[PDB]
């Protein structure tokens, strides 16, 4: 799954980048992924709450909304299997693999920030 | 005639002159002393454990390998990479003897010898007139050593089977007090373990014509003539202070006194002595020399 | 003649600090990991504990400064991180060591002036022992008293540089009291 | 073939705790080697013999050609008891001096089959007999009875048989304080009957200017001229004696690699001639005594022990840094990269006692590390401030932890920057290489 | 001797931005990854405003050596006449009932205010980001006075309850004068936890 990590340099077009995707319409996903990591961090144990899992689902809500409203943020995020990895998420219900897809969107979204106009 | 091998898992400094100075290794002298004032804390009987009780330096080891200090006996060939060597594993031991070991050999060995490492630790006093009043602190440093996970030091002793008990009980109560330098600052606990190595108990009953002096010992008066006949042989300078023996500390010192160190070749075996190094105290401080042989 | 062995761990409420190496804080030059030399320990027991009142500090620690031999009666090791706190942080991707950004400010002048300390985590756990070599039967009673208390100061206080400013506040817990060596007692020595 | 051996070097060098660190250490280390000059031109003296006769002195060796007689031999054994009768009514540990001497001809000394290195090893072996045996069994026994009332340990001179007498002070200690102030202004030294330094043959040493020595051929007085590297003098005794004398902190220590070859195997077969091996020796000895004042100029830095194949250095971390690469280099075109030194710089805290700094102590450093990565390195940080020991820190952070997010990280701190994007990727190719991560690590761990 | 304990809770009026770590974060916690007010921040900026409010000389300014009260207070321990510090300002921890109400009523920790800039001549705007710790959430802090002499302890507790005063209406952190970390304390308490010595007649407002 790293390929789609890695694959943020294989979308550096000409200029744009995700076809001009930038980091002030992908704010809003950071911050309710921190959000939820933080609440994830004051969980002690691995089975997830069932209001943190609604959590999530509110979390892919707002994923196919951003998705909706901008069109190079909609090419990341199907691009890149954000759909996929989130269902996979809720279904594991698990911290730890929480943990990793936070690590995994933080990759994906400070490489983005290296390329940027 | 067992031997113990010793764990700390907190760093310990022994030290030679100063106390910013670090060793791996200590002498039968200090591993005695250090014994003797267990018993009289515990106050048992202490002659039994005072003329009958045979220790050898203490040396060091690591995962699986044990180690014994370099004989220097003369090999005619390098003589440079044979210098810097000071400790040879038991595999090899009768190997260098007979001259197999090879200058690459003593490379590869050297190489090995990674069983831990010397730091500085700095420390501050604020007990002068810095806090009283308008002063400075007293910074001033100790040299420390820390042991691999699986790395520590051994003795090797012998004696009667009632003196082996007795070492034993007073090897456990002591296990939980320090040994080497600053003790009651953070420095110098162990567990133990005693262990039989057969390779090491065969070395240790060899028998031949040259003998190696594993401890710190020195003649009595009336044997050094015989003694010294054909030896080669270090000379190591031993000073130190002393324990509630007078009213002050720094004007108690034990006289500085000189021994064989532990990689002289003897000709002529002696049995060796407990000396007393005492004047102007109110106790006898002893100071220990007495030999335990490797036949070969 | 016995010995009693006090074991236990301390919780870093408030960011711990040593720095022997100073701003580095005290490591192992192998392991990296934190350790606290157990003689800052005994220090800040001491200057604590004397500061209370002094024969009693003398019993404690000992001095042997004034030509009256007793020899310390208390010997207090460092501590490490026990494997609970690394087990938990490897599994949380917690570093171990923090990094705090500090500012001074001069007046007539109000310009800044940026500061970097080396705090050890929060709520990290380090496991300490103690032994104390009760030499006197009919006094180790009192002593632990006063062990106690040195330990209750330190509950409220900090060790380490900065406390004024805001770090070093510890905690004990889990605090267990075993006879070692000799056949004393230990079953009413108790220590919070 | 006779030959001499000192055998307490590092100890006595080396105990050394006090607040005069530098002025300490560099008497002490001239005050070591004066006493291997004395002992030798003594030696030489009693033999009759001329000072053509010393062919090498270095460390604690020094190697003479002296005659195959019995009167000779007798005399020999006379001073070797005597000398150590003089250094164990002194030390009785801390130094010795063991000479051996070996019989030949000169046959051998025309290479004729290769037997002047067997000579020269035999000696070797023969040295390190009498190292072996270094006291009988009534100096022993004397040695360990010997109950006296002292006071204790010289702050500077960490030894307790000595006596002090006001302030802590003791007697030799003092004037190895005294010479060091003197070392640098004065440079004549004369052996006089009265003086502040003690020497084994019931002598004494003082400090003079080129005047007072005029004054003493004047008086004819039996004294001999110890000087600092002072050529064209030509006043009584002018001994021009060699040693270098220039003046966190860092400490660098270096040693010849292959010189045990060097001076016995040196070249084979062919060459190996006594005069050779000596304008060897002679060559070696002039470079590491001469050099070492000469190219010590531009650097902060106080020469503290330079000879045989010993080099001992203290100054400024990045001085110590630069000089020792700059010694390096100058060797290289010296030794004509035949032969090579093993070197190694720490860098320790200002006040600590150096009798433990000294316990603890190259194309691919100079080429990659400094040359390349420090100076882009230099110039990224010129060109954009506040760029402080938290940024770099931060850095060096994420080097340290060698994850593949951390590289993550890494890539996004760069970007948080605002260095030119050539400086930024080429840090961040770096950091990719593990080689090239460490370099650029060691890099910036010397920018600070 | 006697160790004084006080306590209570701090309570943000207005966003809070202590922001040590440096788009420009806030101060946090490594363990819960929760906003932290850094003891050396009250203290400090209670050292400054109560050193202000007495007669400051410039020498004195540049020397930071201040008023005798509020030195024995703080303690400078720099020269000459040292003064062991008296007072340990203790950190905040974002406290469990304010995290317990966030949660039921899903409200986030910390916002990103956005904020602008008209430079001059070209009236250009340049925008900002800057995280700003959610008002109303509350801290737990500790302060521990110590008495090094019995008969000054009302007089020290007038002192520092002028600095909670000068504090509450003043700010800390960042973007004070922009509007930023106006605060309040809240269910302040005295208790007496180590000596002999009553704190019942002391307040703190």
């Amino acid at each position: 799954m790293t390929f789609a990590h890695e694959v943020v340099k294989s979308n550096v077009k000409n200029q744009v980048l995700f076809n001009g995707l930038t980091t002030s319409k992908l704010r809003n996903l950071m911050e309710q992924v921190n959000r939820l990591y933080t609440i994830a961090f004051n969980s002690n144990e691995d089975q997830l709450n069932e209001e943190f899992i609604d959590e999530l689902e509110y979390l892919k809500i707002k994923f196919y909304y951003e998705a909706g409203r901008e069109k190079s943020v909609d090419e990341f995020l199907k691009k890149t299997l954000m759909f996929p990895i989130i269902d996979r998420v809720i279904k594991k219900e698990s911290k730890k693999f929480f943990l990793d897809y936070c690590k995994y969107f933080e990759a994906l979204v400070a490489y983005a920030k290296y390329y940027q106009k | 005639t067992k031997v113990f091998k010793l764990s700390f898992k907190t760093p310990v400094h022994f030290g030679k002159k100063r106390l910013s100075d670090g060793e791996m290794t200590i002498t039968a002298d200090t591993l005695f002393s250090a014994l003797f004032i267990e018993t009289l804390q515990l106050g048992k009987d202490t002659d039994w454990l005072l003329n009958d009780l045979i220790i050898s330096d203490t040396f060091p080891y690591e995962n699986e390998l044990y180690y014994l200090p370099k004989p220097l006996i003369k090999i005619d060939s390098n003589h440079k990479a044979f210098k810097k060597l000071k400790y040879v594993p038991v595999h090899h031991y009768n190997q260098y003897l007979n001259g197999e070991l090879s200058a690459e050999d003593a490379t590869d060995l050297n190489d090995i010898f990674n069983i831990g490492y010397f730091s500085l630790q700095t420390k501050v006093s604020l007990i002068a007139q810095e806090t009283d009043s308008s002063a400075d602190s007293e910074p001033y440093s100790v040299g420390t050593f820390t042991f691999e996970p699986e790395a520590g030091l051994y003795f090797i002793a012998k004696g009667s089977e009632e003196t082996l008990d007795h070492l034993n009980n007073i090897m456990t109560a002591l296990q939980y007090s320090g040994l080497g330098g600053k003790r009651n600052a953070g420095y110098g606990q162990f567990e133990y373990e005693i262990i039989n190595n057969q390779q090491l108990s065969k070395l240790l009953n060899q028998n031949g014509k040259h003998s190696i002096l594993l401890s710190t010992a020195m003649a009595k008066k009336e044997e050094i003539e015989s003694a010294l006949k054909e030896a080669r042989y270090i000379l190591t300078k031993r000073s130190g202070f002393v324990q509630s023996t007078n009213y002050s500390e720094m004007l108690v010192k034990k006289s500085d006194f000189y021994s064989f160190s532990s990689g002289s070749v003897f000709k002529n075996i002696f049995n060796g002595d407990i000396f007393n190094v005492g004047h102007n105290g109110k106790h006898p401080v002893y100071r220990y020399a007495k030999p335990l042989w490797l036949e070969v | 003649y016995s010995k009693i062995k006090i074991s236990g761990t301390i919780e870093v409420v408030t960011g711990l600090h040593i720095g022997g190496g100073g701003s580095p804080v005290v490591r192992d030059l192998q392991t990296k990991l934190p350790i606290i030399p157990g003689s800052s320990i005994k220090g800040k027991m001491r200057n604590l504990l004397a500061k209370h009142f002094d024969e009693r500090v003398l019993r404690l620690f000992g001095s042997s400064e004034k030509g009256n031999i007793q020899r310390a009666r208390l010997q207090i090791s460092d501590a490490f991180f026990s494997e609970k706190t690394k087990e938990h942080f490897a599994q949380n991707d917690i570093a171990y060591t923090e990094t705090k950004f500090e500012n001074t400010i001069n007046r007539l002048t109000a310009v800044a002036n940026p500061r970097q300390i080396e705090r050890v985590t929060r709520g990290s756990e380090f496991d300490f022992v103690f032994i104390y070599n009760v030499d006197e039967e009919s006094q180790v009673e009192d002593d632990f008293e006063n062990i106690e208390k040195a330990i209750h100061l330190l509950e409220n206080d900090y060790l380490g540089g900065g406390g004024t400013r805001g770090n070093g506040r510890i905690q004990f817990k889990d605090t267990n009291i075993e006879t070692v060596v000799g056949e004393y007692d230990s079953t009413n020595l108790k220590i919070k | 073939l006779l030959s001499m051996d000192m055998s307490g070097i590092q100890d006595f060098i080396y105990n050394i705790s006090g607040s005069k660190a530098l002025k300490s250490l560099r008497s002490r280390s001239f005050y070591l080697e004066l006493m291997l000059e004395v002992i030798v031109d003594q030696l030489l003296e009693r033999l009759e013999l001329a000072r053509a006769n010393l062919l090498y002195t270095g460390g604690g060796h020094a190697y003479l050609l002296v005659s195959n007689t019995d009167k000779v031999k007798k005399k020999i054994t006379q001073f070797n008891n005597e000398l150590k009768k003089w250094f164990m009514s002194e030390f009785t540990t801390d130094l010795s001096l063991s000479m051996a001497f070996e019989k030949c001809s000169g046959d051998d000394l025309m290479n004729t089959s290769g037997n002047y290195r067997t000579i020269w090893r035999n000696v070797s072996s023969k040295l390190s007999d009498i190292k072996a045996h270094k006291y009988s069994a009534e100096d022993i026994l004397k040695l360990n009875h010997f109950h006296s009332y002292g006071d204790r340990e010289c702050k500077e001179c960490l030894r307790s048989d000595i006596d002090i007498n006001d302030d802590g002070l003791c007697s030799i200690c003092e004037g190895i304080i005294n010479i060091s102030n003197d070392l640098r202004d004065k440079s004549f030294f004369v052996l006089s009957e009265t003086g502040k330094l003690k020497m084994p043959f019931n002598k004494f040493i003082s400090v003079i200017d080129y005047e007072e020595a005029e004054m003493l051929v004047q008086n004819n007085n039996q004294v001999r001229i110890y000087s600092k590297n002072k050529p064209y003098i030509g006043i009584g005794i002018s001994t021009n004696l060699w040693m270098c004398d220039y003046d966190r902190l860092g400490v660098v220590r270096a040693d010849i690699d292959n010189l045990g070859a060097t001076f016995i195997s040196g070249i084979p077969e062919k060459y190996n001639s006594i005069s050779r091996t000596a304008t060897l020796s002679r060559q070696l000895s002039l470079f590491f005594k001469y050099e070492l004042n000469h190219l010590l100029e531009n650097y902060q830095i106080t020469a503290i022990y330079s000879g045989g194949d010993d080099l001992f250095l203290i100054g400024a971390w990045d001085d110590i840094i630069e000089a020792s690469i700059y010694i390096n280099d100058k060797f290289k075109e010296f030794t004509l990269d035949k032969l090579t030194l093993s070197a190694g710089v720490g860098m320790f805290s200002g006040k600590y006692p150096v009798s433990k700094m000294a316990f603890e102590t190259w194309d691919e450093f100079k080429k990659n590390i400094l040359e390349e990565k420090l100076l882009v390195l230099q110039q990224g940080f010129s060109q954009t401030d506040e760029h402080g020991k938290a940024f770099i820190y931060k850095m060096l952070a994420l080097l340290r932890n060698n994850e593949a997010i951390n590289i993550a990280r890494l890539a996004y701190l760069l970007a948080r920057s605002k260095m030119n994007e050539d400086f930024t990727s080429k840090i961040f190719n770096w950091a990719q290489n593990d080689k090239d991560k460490n370099q650029l690590i060691t890099a910036l761990e010397y920018y600070i």
